């Protein structure tokens, strides 16, 4: 159900398996032939896209499936000026 | 009502959420069903403040404006090895650089 | 060199190089032919034809490249087909495949020159486009079946056919004996 | 799974022979145990094949599923090739009940929607709905072998 996504610097992040299917890129991997055999550590090294913005896409993938199916009213979701540059590129690597 | 939350435990960052109205215990369970450590040996923290079992989210802190979605809030996890706690150690993420100047 | 583990590893690789705004060709050879060639995670995707070799689509790529296995019977062998201004990388997942390129024919109609020559030993992985030519792949083993690796970036299911004799194309659209371990008549 | 083919990558040259009346379908149990299909045999064709020491398989009728015999059993695996000598896997007809060659016959005659339109009694459509099937087979050839 949990799947570990691991930043350039080292931090492990577990976040839930339908979570990290928002990404386009993360869904192409692991819905195929790509997925975990269960002799396999369910972890994706991501060399390039460091903590500060892993844990921010993380807070995507839970925004994103908290209020896709809101009806009435959703907030925004907020990006901080210092990240934006590096969040977009991880979010066009991502495809989400 | 839901709050979302990072449990943080060194470069470890567990990304779930649970009712305002479940226990310290009932989120211990949910740290043993992924990192293999029973309640027993886990202690959570809000900053610096050990939280009991038997109190609810909300009482220590966590509600719907200050762990959102998009902005969780962070508990520490420090378990024990053998016979005593380890200390409670979280290791930040890394920095962003500085703004560009053409972002003002 | 990131030596891939299993196949799935390798897919799920193969999926983070192609995500990229930039695909280093030389990269993604270089880690398909690092995979070890293991019949017990590809098998399901072997399925043959007495008469004719097989193509089984194993993953569509997210859009961006084509992942299937094509298996050869005694003496099976391609046409030779263009392809569509794509990259195409095969490897050998089991057995050998002779490859044969040619240079693209001129307007006047005579045989096609074949440029040169080689035969793929298992694990081995090759690298094609438009640009270094035409080719056509035979298994020339008269004992043994060959099942080989095939990645395509873009996606194609058009190419060109080309007689020998002449030089002339003619298009075809390439059908799948099976997807994703499925029988598709 | 047990029945299921090894993994040993040691080939082993095989003739497939074709000796019933019936177009064979050949099934290779996958290292998982999965049933593959193979291309066809049509009746007294005999084929040089490429398989491997300790691989499973046996043999069905294409259109019906139908269960066969090689070398008067149902599975086969191939041993090593004793000196460059093929290994010889003869497909044959086992003696079917007359039960169940009757039900074969009604089968290629009626369709299954239209079995209880047949006046006979009710514990035979029964029967002949319960299609000959692979997967029922592998069952009871499973527990056969572990009652050693
Ligand atoms: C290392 C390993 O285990 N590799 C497996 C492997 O090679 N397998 C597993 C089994 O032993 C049969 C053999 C295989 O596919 N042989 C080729 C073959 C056999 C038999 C027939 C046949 C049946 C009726 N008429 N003709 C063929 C017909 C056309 C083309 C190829 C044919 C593989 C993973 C590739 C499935
Ligand atoms: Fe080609």
């Amino acid at each position: 159900m949990y799947v570990k996504l691991i930043s350039s610097d080292g931090h492990e992040f577990i976040v839930k398996r339908e979570h990290a299917l928002t990404s386009g890129t993360i869904k192409a991997m692991l819905s195929g032939p790509g997925q975990f055999a269960e002799n396999e550590t369910n972890e994706v090294n991501f060399r390039e896209i460091p903590s500060h913005v892993l844990s921010k896409v993380c807070m995507y993938f839970t925004y994103k499936v908290r209020y896709t199916n809101s009806s009435t009213e959703i907030p925004e979701f907020p990006i901080a000026p210092e990240i934006a540059l590096e969040l977009l590129m991880a979010a066009n690597f991502l495809d989400c | 009502m839901d709050v979302f939350l990072m449990i943080r435990r060194h470069k470890t960052t567990i990304f779930t959420d649970a009712k305002e109205s479940s226990t310290v215990f009932e989120l211990k369970r949910i740290v043993e069903g992924i990192l293999k450590r029973p309640p027993d040996e886990q202690r959570l923290y809000k900053d610096d403040q050990l939280l009991d079992d038997g109190k609810t989210l909300g009482e220590c802190g966590f509600t719907s404006q200050t762990a959102r979605p998009q902005a969780p809030a962070t508990v520490g996890l420090a378990f024990r090895a053998d016979d005593t706690f380890e200390a409670l150690c979280i290791e930040p993420f890394s920095s962003p650089p500085e703004l560009p100047d053409v972002m003002k | 060199v990131l030596k891939p583990r299993t196949l799935a590893d390798l897919i799920r690789i193969l999926h983070q190089l192609f995500a990229g705004d930039e695909v280093n060709v030389e990269e993604v050879q270089a880690i398909m032919e690092a995979y070890e060639s293991d019949p017990t995670e590809w098998a399901m995707y072997a399925k043959f034809d007495q008469y004719r070799y097989t193509r089984n689509l194993v993953d569509q790529g997210n859009g961006k490249f084509n992942l299937m296995i094509l298996c050869w019977g005694e003496g099976h062998g391609s046409s030779i087909h263009d392809h569509t201004n794509s990259h195409c990388f095969l490897k050998m997942l089991q057995g050998n495949l002779k490859e044969t390129l040619f240079a693209w024919p001129d307007k006047k109609s005579n045989e096609m020159v074949k440029k040169s020559e080689r035969v793929l030993r298992e694990n081995q992985c090759a690298y094609i486009n438009d640009s270094i030519g035409l080719h056509r792949v035979e298994n020339i083993s008269h004992t043994e079946p060959a099942v080989s690796l095939h990645l395509y970036s873009p996606p194609f299911d058009t190419c060109h056919a080309f007689d020998q004799r002449t030089g002339h194309k003619n298009k075809v659209t390439m059908t799948f004996h099976s997807k994703f371990g499925i029988r598709t008549p | 799974p047990v029945l299921r083919s090894v993994n040993s990558r040691e080939p082993s040259q095989v003739i497939f022979c074709n000796r019933s009346p019936r177009v064979v379908l050949p099934v290779w149990l996958n290292f998982d145990g999965e049933p593959q299909p193979y291309p066809t045999l049509p009746p007294g064709t005999g084929r040089r094949i490429h398989s491997y020491r300790g691989h499973l398989w046996l043999f069905r009728d294409a259109g019906t599923h139908d269960g066969l015999l090689v070398n008067q059993t149902e599975l086969f695996v191939p041993s090593l090739n004793v000196d460059g000598q093929p290994i010889f896997a003869n497909i044959t007809l086992p003696v079917y009940t007359l039960k169940e060659r009757c039900l074969q016959v009604v089968r290629s005659l009626v369709k299954p929607e239209n079995y209880r339109r047949l006046d006979i009694v009710r514990s035979l459509y029964e029967d002949l709905e319960d299609h000959p099937n692979v997967q029922k087979d592998l069952e009871r050839l499973t527990q056969e072998r572990i009652a050693h």
